[PDB]
RNA sequence: UCGCUACUACCGAUUGGAUGGUUUAGUGAGGCCCUCGGAUCGGCCCGCCGGGGUGCCCUGGCGGAGCGCUGA
RNA sequence: GACGACCCAUUCGAACGUCUGCCCUAUCAACUUUCGAUGGUAGUCGCCGUGCCUACCAUGGUGACCACGGGUGACGGGGAAUCAGGGUUCGAUUCCGGAGAGGGAGCCUGAGAAACGGCUACCACAUCCAAGGAAGGCAGCAGGCGCGCAAAUUACCCACUC
RNA sequence: GAAACUGCGAAUGGCUCAUUAAAUCAGUUAUGGUUCCUUUGGUCGCCUACUUGGAUAACUGUGGUAAUUC
């Protein structure tokens, strides 16, 4: 119906070619996923040669990663901020490859606190002392220090990172096609990208 | 016509090395899918009534194959058509006969009878090396056998002897200059001669010179060469003719010399 | 119309033909698979309830 | 040149007629996708009986309640 | 032994893409573009590559070496007739490739179809009816009407070839 | 052993030349840009298991429509 033909469209000279063969099943469209954020709705689509293709509508979880220290945990996908293909897609909260979105930022802290033995940015130390100090202080004899010594000075954590934990959000990059895969996935922004997209955000809105 | 795959091949579309006539009807057998390619096959039924003449109609072959007197590559087959090609062994155990499919210098599949002892193995070219899962290797051959754990110095364009009984190759030949080779396709076909020289081009369609024991030099593409044994010493039995590739004048001279068309 | 009364504990079923408006008024303006009292159908029914399973319009 | 017959082409009022294809705008069948919709049909919990077991349990049969929760 | 299933290889292919090759016409010389024309960047879609499609951005692309437009009683090729040499003319038609099943469009099933000996709708036709409804597509083999200068049996049979 | 469910084929063939001027098509090349029924060869162990759950056809019986492989 809606098709992805190539026997339409002008040649280089501005010429036209007269109608040749009728539309066929291997040149075919099928309308866009237009996936949002919400409760999971998945549809299974039969596709050529078999080998079913998953189309995801309204995901709310993706597997992001923090490849700086190589941990990857499942985290909720809150809202869109920047979509580098169009401005309109952000307004209706459409989710596609290479967007910039927000997450809860929760397990990354839990991992950091247990492994590097330090909290991130904090409102107050009063919260920590009755519980959440129980993990941070430890009763080991022998391997209070012995393990943790090797973790020291490999946890400088950068300025633009640390400030974001306090808000409870982090900026990560969709590196999947949700409409073809059936899953959202990605990597979290680091380095110069994370400097770049801040400037685009503050430029465009506000 | 086409919307999917075809299931007919006519008489006149079919290759000329099956030596078909033109006064039986429009269709020809067409080999069904298998390890060999249809411009290199000899379909089974063409061996049984257009060569050896046991059968006379296609319905007779259907009554023969069901009885399970036929084998191919030491296993039992039971259909009108099977796509056996170069270097396979047919085995009828009731008559005590064994055949081999190999090329005349004319370039067509002949009758090359052999001892049953010879018919316990065949010679197979290596074409591709492919590392499988968890650090295990594979071979790929033209008869489409995947033989795991080969020796780690065997590479493509070599040939390997396979025991039909147990698989799992016992020995091999290494591709080297001065080893004896047979041709399997192209304009030169059925010629036997040593390698002599190689030629390489980065890209594709490298060629391979050849010379025989009649003092003639010729060349062919790389991928039409098949190794048969070390220099002037085949590790297989050879038919009459022996890759000489006589001119037409000399062939005339032989026939009028023996005066041979009667016994 | 007719009816096809059916007894599903012998597997038997029989016909009967009526055109009395009142007895059929019990069935009128109701969808399939509703149950209604068949006691309206006469004096040989007095604790029967039936279920209508459908039928055939005119022109089949 | 003018007069006589066969014959062919051209111009032409009629803003000719007929048939076919393009083209703006409006209207738009049918299917597909998406978002809703819930006719209707089941399952699992509490009574009585049957079987097994410790008034109660499991399973089967039968009825009714909330039809509660749940699937199609 | 039989059947089924996941993956890899193989076979039969399928689908896109490279370079070169074309009949008549200028009383057809400029053509193509936000109704994407050419390119860049990102995304959607698709079996995959790709302006295929969308957003943003650039202003290109093609032509006297004939573009663009129009015409063709133009399906293409393997070939055929004539012929000293060079040519000319023909190729609907038994092999190979392609396109189409009254005209258009959409779609189901399946590994493979935008299928018509499958389906749904519109349009042009034509059939039955108790007038409430229902059913159809011979460019398959025969056969009929029509059209014309112009073209065969409503025959016999799966034995051969598949 | 009729019938009926299930698997498979019906996308092959046959026919026509209407459309179609870099299109079709031919020679030559490319999948390191992809899909592939089938055959062939490999792949085959991180109060229920002495075998689990509940419906449909043929069939039996009663019908409707002028008419249909309804």
């Amino acid at each position: 119906g809606i098709s992805r033909d190539n026997w339409h469209k002008r040649r280089k000279t501005g010429g036209k070619r007269k109608p040749y063969h009728k539309k066929r099943k291997y040149e075919l469209g099928r309308p866009a996923a237009n996936t949002k954020i919400g409760p999971r709705r998945i549809h299974t689509v039969g596709v050529r040669g078999g080998n079913k293709k998953y189309r995801a509508l309204r995901l709310d979880v993706g597997n992001f990663s923090w490849g700086s220290e190589c941990c990857t945990r499942k985290t909720r996908i809150i809202d869109v901020v920047y979509n580098a293909s169009n401005n309109e897609l952000v307004r209706t909260k459409t989710l596609v490859k290479n967007c910039i979105v927000l997450i809860d930022s929760t397990p990354y802290r839990q991992w950091y606190e247990s492994h590097y033995a330090l909290p991130l940015g904090r409102k107050k130390g009063a919260k920590l002392t009755p519980e959440e100090e129980e993990i941070l202080n430890k009763k080991r004899s022998k391997k209070i220090q012995k393990k943790y010594d090797e973790r020291k000075k490999n946890a400088k954590i950068s300025s633009l990172l640390e400030e974001q934990f306090q808000q409870g959000k982090l900026l990560a990059c969709i590196a999947s096609r949700p409409g073809q895969c059936g899953r959202a996935d990605g990597y979290v922004l680091e380095g110069k990208e994370l400097e770049f997209y801040l400037r685009k955000i503050k430029a465009r809105k506000g | 016509m086409a919307r999917g795959p075809k299931k007919h091949l006519k008489r006149v579309a079919a290759p000329k090395h099956w030596m078909l006539d033109k006064l039986t009807s429009v269709f020809a057998p067409r080999p069904s899918t298998g390890p060999h390619k249809l411009r290199e096959c000899l379909p089974l039924i063409i061996f049984l009534r257009n060569k050896l003449k046991y059968a006379l109609t296609g319905d007779e072959v259907k009554k023969i194959c069901m009885q399970r007197f036929i084998k191919i590559d030491g296993k039992v087959r039971a259909d009108i058509t099977y796509p056996a090609g170069f270097m396979d062994v047919i085995s009828i155990d009731k008559t005590g006969e064994n055949f081999r499919l190999i090329y005349d210098t004319k370039g067509r599949f002949a009758v090359h009878r052999i001892t049953p002892e010879e018919a316990k193995y065949k010679l197979c070219k290596v074409r591709k090396i492919f590392v499988g899962t968890k650090g295990i290797p594979h071979l790929v051959t033209h008869d489409a056998r995947t033989i795991r754990y080969p020796d780690p110095l065997i590479k493509m364009n070599d040939t390997i002897q396979i025991d039909l009984e147990t698989g799992k190759i016992t020995d091999f030949i290494k591709f080297d200059t001065g080893n004896l080779c047979m041709v399997t396709g192209g304009a030169n076909l059925g010629r036997i001669g040593v390698i002599t020289n190689r030629e390489r081009h980065p890209g594709s369609f490298d060629v391979v010179h050849v010379k025989d024991a009649n003092g003639n030099s010729f060349a062919t593409r790389l991928s039409n060469i098949f190794v048969i044994g070390k220099g002037n010493k085949p590790w297989i039995s050879l038919p009459r003719g022996k890759g000489i590739r006589l001119t037409i004048a000399e062939e005339r001279d032989k026939r009028l010399a023996a005066k041979q068309s009667s016994g | 119309m007719k009816l096809n009364i059916s007894f599903p504990a012998t597997g038997c079923q029989k016909l009967i033909e009526v055109d009395d408006e009142r007895k059929l008024r019990t069935f009128y303006e109701k969808r399939m698979a509703t149950e209604v009292a068949a006691d309206a159908l006469g004096e040989e029914w007095k604790g029967y309830v039936v279920r209508i399973s459908g039928g055939n319009d005119k022109q089949g």
